[PDB]
RNA sequence: CGCGGGGUGGAGCAGCCUGGUAGCUCGUCGGGCUCAUAACCCGAAGGUCGUCGGUUCAAAUCCGGCCCCCGCAACCA
RNA sequence: CUUUAAUGUUUGAUGUUCUAACGUUGACCCGUAAUCCGGGUUGCGGACAGUGUCUGGUGGGUAGUUUGACUGGGGCGGUC
RNA sequence: AAUUCCUUGUCGGGUAAGUUCCGACCUGCACGAAUGGCGUAAUGAUGGCCAGGCUGUCUCCACCCGAGACUCAGUGAAAUUGAACUCGCUGUGAAGAUGCAGUGUACCCGCGGCAAGACGGAAAGACCCCGUGAACCUUUACUAUAGCUUGACACUGAACA
RNA sequence: GCUCGCCGGAAGACCAAGGGUUCCUGUCCAACGUUAAUCGGGGCAGGGUGAGUCGACCCCUAAGGCGAGGCCGAAAGGCGUAGUCGAUGGGAAACAGGUUAAUAUUCCUGUACUUGGUGUUACUGCGAAGGGGGGACGGAGAAGGCUAUGUUGGCCGGGCGACGGUUGUCCCGGUUUAAGCGUGUAGGCUGGUUUUCCAGGCAAAUCCGGAAAAUCAAGGCUGAGGCGUGAUGACGAGGCACUACGGUGCUGAAGCAACAAAUGCCCUGCUUCCAGGAAAAGCCUCUAAGCAUCAGGUAACAUCAAAUCGUACCCCAAACCGACACAGGUGGUCAGGUAGAGAAUACCAAGGCGCUUGAGAGAACUCGGGUGAAGGAACUAGGCAAAAUGGUGCCGUAACUUCGGGAGAAGGCACGCUGAUAUGUAGGUGAGGUCCCUCGCGGAUGGAGCUGAAAUCAGUCGAAGAUACCAGCUGGCUGCAACUGUUUAUUAAAAACACAGCACUGUGCAAACACGAAAGUGGACGUAUACGGUGUGACGCCUGCCCGGUGCCGGAAGGUUAAU
RNA sequence: AGGACCGAACCGACUAAUGUCGAAAAAUUAGCGGAUGACUUGUGGCUGGGGGUGAAAGGCCAAUCAAACCGGGAGAUAGCU
RNA sequence: GCUUGAGUCUCGUAGAGGGGGGUAGAAUUCCAGGUGUAGCGGUGAAAUGCGUAGAGAUCUGGAGGAAUACCGGUGGCGAAG
């Protein structure tokens, strides 16, 4: 659910909720975690080698595995949560076998019914099968690079990975972006759009949904001084330059795309 | 105001003490003319 | 106080640079097309090349005076 | 000499295939209760990638310096 | 106009009086639509102006009460300082005289004060220039370089089209 | 020693930190103290710090450090696994009274509690670096029940009082009690129990998880305080007795009811919302490799051990940091009476001090202020400084607007005391009596006592009733910035920066980017509704023309073109 | 519920005076800003000199910063005083 | 109360009435490849543009978006659009 608080003081006037009951109004299932330590940005060498992070929330970490191999296995969905870790809310699956599993939760999934895994399942939002069983032009996610691996793509909220061609023993897909890709047939991935997709329409309104996050100020180069970034000075707040990153890199328009042993597998770009 | 030096032994200790100077390769070598210079104070200790 | 460029038919520009022969569009006068004007087509005229002097085969051209125009100046405590 | 044609022979630029080099922050096992690592099967790519030597380009991200004098003070100007 | 040089531009309003202010006329030296333009509720130890309220700020201060200043006893510094029998004026002069000359004046020496001078004390002027000084920053100043990137060679092979 | 004044959410009483005998006693005055000094934190000599229950060490971890092998790098060295260390974290257990010149939750008396070892008896199967549960948790808000504590009264003791009253509705003092055990309420949470089966928990499993049956409705867990006990005990006002005149010995009445009520407790609760809120061990329990005439575990009992270190004093300051006996800075706990909403403030209680230069004088001038005629900004860069508005309930409240606000807008009225409605109301709390009962810390009922707003009417006092400390100046136009916030600490707090939003662009994961000669890491154990660079800076209406120069990207045919 | 309102402890330092060899090598006093938050703060660690850090001033890095400090190059050089 | 108003039930009829979810076909564009070549496109004419880096044309494959030829008719449905 939307909304927007009525403004008994600007901060609370901009701010978006997103609210929906079908999430558990508990805690997290206490069995299934494992703590984690934010780094704030340091390196082995304590130096922060990225900005833009510090501070934020205690954030523990849900564990939440991809591979999805436990095959020839029913599944109950128990109940749905959501995790700060991700941006699209987790579906705590209960099987058959007296075992639980924190996975990701499509649109169209309710608590209370049916999903599973194994290369006995069905075209169902929520089962995890190889791709060589599933149909051309699906809408699937959560899908892999090499079969095992777990989980590369689409874990975002209101995400969704196009399958388009399945020749031979390469698999003609479509990135969100736009840059066709290749990949082994057989990787393991689950059917359906990733939910929680009104995400996108939640905007902070205040500078605490930011700091409370983790998100550090993006201070303007050009206020800053010459001597510390590749802008700066100047009596008359003027930039006068190529627009350049703070190490000299030309920003704006520069690909900076370079591993070469993955060319084979980029098709078509995003242009 | 407040003058810069709120001592505490065990944070003075951890990064001033004994084990602190022989943990390094340098400070051994610091240590080298404390002990040629001979001040009683190699290292501020008990 | 200085520096750079320009000054050419009624208007705006050529040609100058690298010296012999002065051009384009509009305008003016007139004729025609329509009942008339305009537009359009064609012909001719219209330039002491701001002014004077010097000099080399000529002076629009090279150079030296005077006048006029644009930009920057009226600066450091 | 030029235009051309079959062939022997000598090198090169690309297309494709393969597996042994190599890569492997793919799965799995043992050392070992150990997300490091090594080796062992396999799968996936592929003589690519990456690193070294040479070399062209780009390049204030980084470094070492130059940036004239006379001048009725300097500067502008002018001149040498 | 936080922008308008000329200039206190012009007109109207506020005032007896308006280089500022408010609203407009556009002759914009030289506003400008993400180096965002124009408005803007709420907000502001913010910039400017006006009014009412209230008052010593002012016209012009007056008195009183405390902590010092003044006296006494004890304790006892200070920056600074070439040397002193250390007056004014006129003039001259390394060019504004306490010290030279002319001349006037002035008993010797303290206390409380006040601040014109001794170009008074503190800071080997932070301004200008100079030094073939320094220091960082800047870029289409000169020369190298990190990094990025290209190709040949090496690791690097075996078959066909 | 008798008075005065001062703070009293401190200038008080205890600890950590950090100092290091500054604590106490005797004695002394040259030197330390900005004065004198038989005084003292100064000299000299002596004494004092007593622990199974406090803290720490210890056990187990976090940020993170070290880190056998290993990866990597001229060397030095860097990162990191297993492990090993490291609290501000968690984990067993004590309080009261009295005593000293100085120390006592440590000594003594009284009364309790905890973890282990050996041994004894009777039973019973136990056993990991492995699994499970627990441990174990966020912010704010409101409510119920109590406590610390305080007040009135009752009772006991004493006095009845140096200027008028004062045997009475008078005055003052006391009225204190823990840890633990037993009971186990208020309150909160959850359906228990029994049988069977299972690709699950690296293996196993009776422990947990799951799916079907069954029986019955509670069982269990947890839990401040009250009440008994602890305790015919301790203590306790005042007397009774000797002075080294400092104090000690002895004795000992009352010892409760009621009301108000914490930020303390149940609460490591509950509701709700979002930014979604450590870990390991101790403990309980299931078992592997196995060992069962054993070894061990459970329970009762006896006895023994509980080591080492700190323990004085200061601890919001003359004892810490500031060179000083320095108007400053330094965390946490406790924190009474009256007024007051309040930890503000003012005056007192407890307790501790008057600040380690005083005495005369009362001039100019300087500083902290009081008051001020007529006037009211004429001052000045400027309403800067001062003055003043200043409280509660209620009335009333514009332009504008994003329809929240503006706003406590502006601008006004009533305020003290007494009696009455009513020998102090509404309200709150609530014993006895009565009835019942699945009998206990019970449920209804019943109403004494106690405590205590406010409204109205009437009367009266003064010039003034928020009378004091305390405690907004307001109205309007307008520039800019959105607003909270941040910054040049030691002259600039703003229009600057940040800001949420928005746009472009880079990035397909061994991701870009970045530190690091490398490995490895952050990014992220995230992956395009994600993350990095940059610009502008809420919202509202919108954001035009130019690809010449430069930079970037795409296309590469051709010209030029290094090494080879 | 609120980067909500008023106002103390708390953090800060807008205005004026005192002070400037002071009480103090930036403080006191009387008024003020925020004060449930981008909050304040204790204890305990990591990031370091051409690098760290930065709600960006060329401020901060032990009273010292357009490049701290200790030793050593070095008795550096000085057409200057 | 009755019934020629109106409404309802029993059985059938016609339909671009509306909403939601799938799908088919030709054509147009783009991307890649094979063949091939100086024009292509356009207009009253010419030109900008596209093209020798090899277009258009042509064949094949693929990725997508919008509208539904002929049936179609002063035909149909609806209150109107």
């Amino acid at each position: 659910a939307v909304v927007k608080c009525k403004p008994t003081s600007p901060g609370r006037r901009h701010v978006v909720k997103v609210v929906n009951p079908e999430l558990h109004k508990g805690k997290p299932f206490a069995p299934l975690l494992e703590k984690n330590s934010k780094s704030g940005g340091r390196n082995n060498n304590g130096r922060i080698t990225t900005r833009h992070i510090g501070g934020g929330h205690k954030q523990a970490y849900r564990i939440v595995d991809f591979k999805r191999n436990k095959d020839g296995i029913p599944a109950v969905v128990e109940r749905l949560e959501y995790d700060p870790n991700r941006s699209a809310n987790i579906a705590l699956v209960l099987y058959k076998d007296g075992e639980r599993r924190y996975i990701l939760a499509p649109k169209g999934l309710k608590a209370g019914d049916q999903i599973q895994s194994g290369v006995d399942a069905a075209i169902k939002p929520g089962n995890t099968l190889p791709m060589r069983n599933i149909p051309v032009g699906s809408t699937v996610h959560n899908v892999e690079m090499k079969p095992g691996k777990g989980g590369q793509l689409a874990r975002s909220a209101g995400t969704y990975v196009q399958i388009v061609a399945r020749d031979g023993a390469y698999v003609t897909l479509r990135l969100r972006s736009g840059e066709m890709r290749k990949v082994e047939a057989d990787c393991r991935a689950t059917l359906g759009e990733v939910g929680n997709a009104e995400h996108m329409l939640r905007v902070l309104g205040k500078a605490g949904a930011a700091r409370w996050r983790g998100v550090r100020p993006t201070v303007r180069g050009t206020a800053m001084n010459p001597v510390d970034h590749p802008h700066g000075g100047g009596e008359g707040r003027n930039f006068g330059k190529h627009p350049v990153t703070p190490w000299g890199v030309q920003t704006k328009g520069k690909k900076t795309r370079s591993n070469k042993r993955t060319d084979k597998f980029i098709v078509r770009r995003r242009s | 105001m407040k003058r810069t030096f709120q001592p505490s032994v065990l944070k003075r200790n951890r990064s001033h003490g004994f084990r602190a100077r022989m943990a390094t390769k340098n400070g051994r070598q610091v240590l080298a003319r404390r002990r040629a210079k001979g001040r009683a104070r190699l290292t501020v200790s008990k």
